RNA sequence: UAUUAAUCUAGAGUGUGGUAGGGAGUUUUGGAAUUUCAUGUGGAGCGGUGAAAUGCGUAGAUAUAUGAAGGAACACCAGUGGCGAAGGCGAAAACUUAGGCCAUUACUGACGCUUAGGCUUGAAAGUGUGGGGAGCAAAUAGGAUUAGAUACCCUAGUAGUCCACACCGUAAACGAUAGAUACUAGCUGUCGGGGCGAUCCCCUCGGUAGUGAAGUUAACACAUUAAGUAUCUCGCCUGG
RNA sequence: CUGCCGAUAAGGUCUUCAAAA
């Protein structure tokens, strides 16, 4: 799998928690492929945990076996210095599949690229843009989608026998009852 | 629930208080009598339904 | 021909046939589709020299491994069908065996009744010409 | 899980041949094996339960079947298995 | 006997004579009124208004108060009838 | 008055995914002044969407990134 | 039709490829709120009701500010919604795991439906052993009301509600509608997969709702998710 | 804007009818 920690180490001196960051990693995770790092930055976090206001976060962009985090997982509450820890795993988060997926990460970038044109114009530098057009509805449909459209399987069949067939066609329903009006 | 009052006037302070008191009084008044979790689900299925159709003819 | 639908049918081969018919009048459409079986062809024959419904074409797929018969229905210039009521005899489970001597005449003999003895679905009047009896497959009026 | 690849590869009685009755059921007996060792762990989880006795009876109507038709494959799939007992 | 303009929304079996026509439009309305009208007028044997006749004397207005609009909207007065408990 | 631009941002940016520190400005729009999740009718997206932002968030409540009960 | 000897894939399964979920169990983690206790400020009521009275309070209560301990349930999100065969499932994470939808030039080749007996699960209350107990409250005590009140109201209050392991197997366990299969107008929503590519909207395949004709019904009403046209199988009914 | 508020002996009529004007 892969992983994803996001560690809280509690605000003391940059260069010894990295220290301490380093030392939480070397520890534990048995079996592991590259550890990326990063450090999100000093952020004033807003309830205060652990009587600290100030902390370091970490990521940690790591992958391999489940048993990466029993013994990590067990050892971040004893040590003092981690105020909480989320080991999230990206393969169960709420949409995974589809990202690995590579025509949606392409058509992503489209809708990227089209949408930053739309608001372009709305914000016009100067000059007034009187469509503003983003929340209401588009122009006609789309042309792609008339040609492109799907073929249902037309399986095809190959008549054998046959009998009576006339096609006499009585399509005249709802016909006139009343014809010419008389006198007794 | 914080609303500054801006020193510029004191109505308006009440003005918006009276819609935050509102709302927070809806929750205060339900954590105060004790209904099963059917009759529980059934109280918030009637809000929602309330609330739906008086939208549908204010839309 | 070329379809866009695909074909069921079920499994009990005499009432899925009846089933068809009957919706069909009552729903007023004309053109239907079931999967084609030799006992299901045999009916649809002597039906349309009883002259209850007005075309019966059995067709197959281009690799010649399945067959489905696509019938419609006789409606009159009005738009009122020929066929009044179904009702099959011989359901499963239970299957009805009639000698000779108590070959129904259903309504006087203005519907039909489909037995099959020994050479296939047979009518009731020439089965009575024959005086041979066996299978009784269903009602037609 | 299991590696559904392998032992799909093992059972096969000849290449692209993934939908015989011989290759389900080996995937089904390791279904079985799999399933008892984390029913029998937890104890309290009946789905589970639910999904262990479906597949266990439908292995058992497949091999049913197996005897009806062809039943000298149904001897040669029972020795190597170890299902029967 | 009934004869009828209708207007996609109507049960077909209730009128005799149908006569697939608009409805909603205040012009087709007028022609095809008067196209019935005239042939009364003929039979009684007074002249006609709109049948058997050219381009210049069959031309009508469009009554006041791009192309017109025979679109069916006001949906919004159709609310769930008032129930609930 | 009122206005029909209620429309999911992530549909038109077709986004795909929410990671809480990769958009977190991004979800401090949807949280109310009070911090607390706005509904369908203020926060404007899809429920599938609304359901992922929820997650997400609770998940940032949970690493003590944004505020409970007070702003 | 039944038996036997064989062929085929459309029924049903398997694999590959897309994919949505509060589906379940086990182990950890989090914040408000109530209660109790500890420390300050404070000074006469608080509490409760239709109205009051038991009750709590100068031994400093209610209130206010901080901290500690502990148990239970998981606001907002939350729905003209999702999942499961049903009961049911809604703070966050890890591990294990069940079923389902869509497309299949792949594979087996009728292996399918129902199910007497049997097995599994099964709300809450209840039981047995050992823990736990903040809040609430059957039984119980007191104050009211009352012609009387063993009740509705109020103040206290044990079992219980909670956990682990063993049982009990009943509910308006309801959609008061057994399961499976084929067909029969339409319109408006909403959810998921797929096709197009800003959304929005269009089409296809399914799930969940509303309206509605033929059709059915004693009527109410059902109406493509049937209580309609039919078949198979099981369970059940025969006046009070 | 929610005090309080209980009971009521037995059996009984009444549609004769449309043949019709
Ligand atoms: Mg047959
Ligand atoms: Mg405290
Ligand atoms: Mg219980
Ligand atoms: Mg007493
Ligand atoms: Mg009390
Ligand atoms: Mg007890
Ligand atoms: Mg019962
Ligand atoms: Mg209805
Ligand atoms: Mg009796
Ligand atoms: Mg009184
Ligand atoms: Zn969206």
């Amino acid at each position: 799998m892969q992983y994803n920690i996001i560690l809280l180490v509690d605000g003391s001196l940059s260069l010894e928690q990295a220290n301490q960051v380093n030392e939480k990693q070397q520890q534990t995770l048995t079996n592991v492929e590259g550890l990326q790092t990063e450090y999100l930055g000093l952020k004033e976090l807003a309830y205060p945990i652990k009587k600290q206001l100030s902390a370091h976060y970490y990521r940690w962009k790591f992958s391999g076996d489940n048993q990466s985090t029993k013994d990590f997982k067990r050892t971040a509450n004893i040590n003092k210095q981690v105020l909480r820890e989320l080991i999230i795993n990206l393969e169960r988060e709420y949409g995974y599949l589809a990202s690995i997926n590579p025509k949606k990460q392409q058509l992503a970038l489209q809708k990227r690229a089209k949408y930053d044109e739309i608001i372009a114009r709305e914000n016009n530098p100067e000059n007034p843009d009187v469509p503003v057009t983003s929340g209401l509805a588009s122009t006609q449909p789309r042309l792609s989608r008339t040609e492109k459209a799907q073929k249902p399987k037309e399986e095809l069949w190959d008549v054998v026998q046959k009998m009576g067939n006339f096609d006499s066609v009585q399509a005249n329903p709802y016909r006139p009852r009343f014809k010419r009006f008389n006198a007794e | 629930p914080k609303i500054e009052v801006k020193n510029d006037d004191l109505e308006l302070a009440l003005k918006k208080f009276k819609r935050v008191s509102l709302e927070i009084r809806r929750l205060a008044q339900r954590h105060e009598y004790h209904l099963r979790k059917g009759m529980r689900l059934r109280e918030k299925r009637k809000i929602a339904q309330k609330k739906r159709r008086k939208f549908r003819n204010m839309v | 021909i070329t379809t866009t639908k695909p074909i069921k049918a079920h499994f009990d081969p005499v009432a899925d046939l009846l089933t068809k018919i009957n919706n069909a009048r009552k729903a007023k459409l004309m053109t239907v589709t079931t999967i084609a079986s030799k006992l299901k062809i045999a009916i649809l024959e002597i039906l349309v020299k009883e002259g209850y419904l007005a075309n019966f074409q059995v067709l197959e797929n281009k690799s010649k491994t399945k067959r489905i018969v696509t019938f419609n229905l006789k409606y009159t210039q009005r738009r009122i069908p020929s066929i009044n009521g179904v009702k099959q005899i011989s359901k499963p489970g239970l299957r009805i065996y009639r000698p000779f001597e108590k070959l129904p005449l259903v309504l006087n003999g203005l519907g039909i009744a489909i037995i099959s003895t020994s050479d296939g679905v047979m009518t009731d009047k020439v089965a009575r010409l024959k005086k041979i009896g066996g299978e009784i497959l269903a009602y037609v009026w | 899980q299991i590696d559904k690849n392998g032992i799909i590869k093992s059972a096969q009685l000849h290449d692209k041949d993934v939908g015989s009755i011989q290759v389900q059921v080996s995937l089904l007996t390791s279904q079985i094996k799999q399933l008892t060792d984390h029913l029998l762990a937890n104890k309290k989880d009946f789905i589970s339960k639910r999904g262990l006795y479906a597949k266990v009876s439908k292995r058992k109507r497949l091999l049913k079947y197996l005897k009806h038709n062809d039943l000298e494959a149904y001897r040669n799939l029972v020795k190597t298995l170890n299902l029967r007992g | 006997p009934v004869v009828a303009l209708c207007n996609t929304n109507t049960n077909p079996e209730l009128v005799d004579f149908i006569i697939p026509a608009n409805n909603h439009q205040p012009q087709s309305t007028c022609l095809l009124m008067n196209l019935l009208a005239d042939a009364v007028a003929e039979a009684k044997a007074m002249p006609t208004m709109f049948a058997y006749k050219p381009d210049e004397e069959i031309q009508i207005e469009i009554p006041q108060k791009k192309q017109i609009t025979s679109q069916r909207l006001n949906i919004t007065r159709n609310p769930e009838v008032l129930t609930r408990e | 008055f009122k206005r029909s631009k209620k429309y999911c941002r992530f549909c038109a940016i077709g986004q795909l995914r929410i990671d809480l520190i990769d958009d977190l400005e991004a979800l401090k729009r949807f949280l109310s002044p009070y911090a607390k999740i706005n509904p369908r009718r203020i926060t404007g997206n899809c429920q599938m969407h609304q359901r992922h932002v929820a997650k997400a968030l609770k998940r940032a409540r949970y690493l003590a990134l944004v505020p409970f009960v007070k702003d």
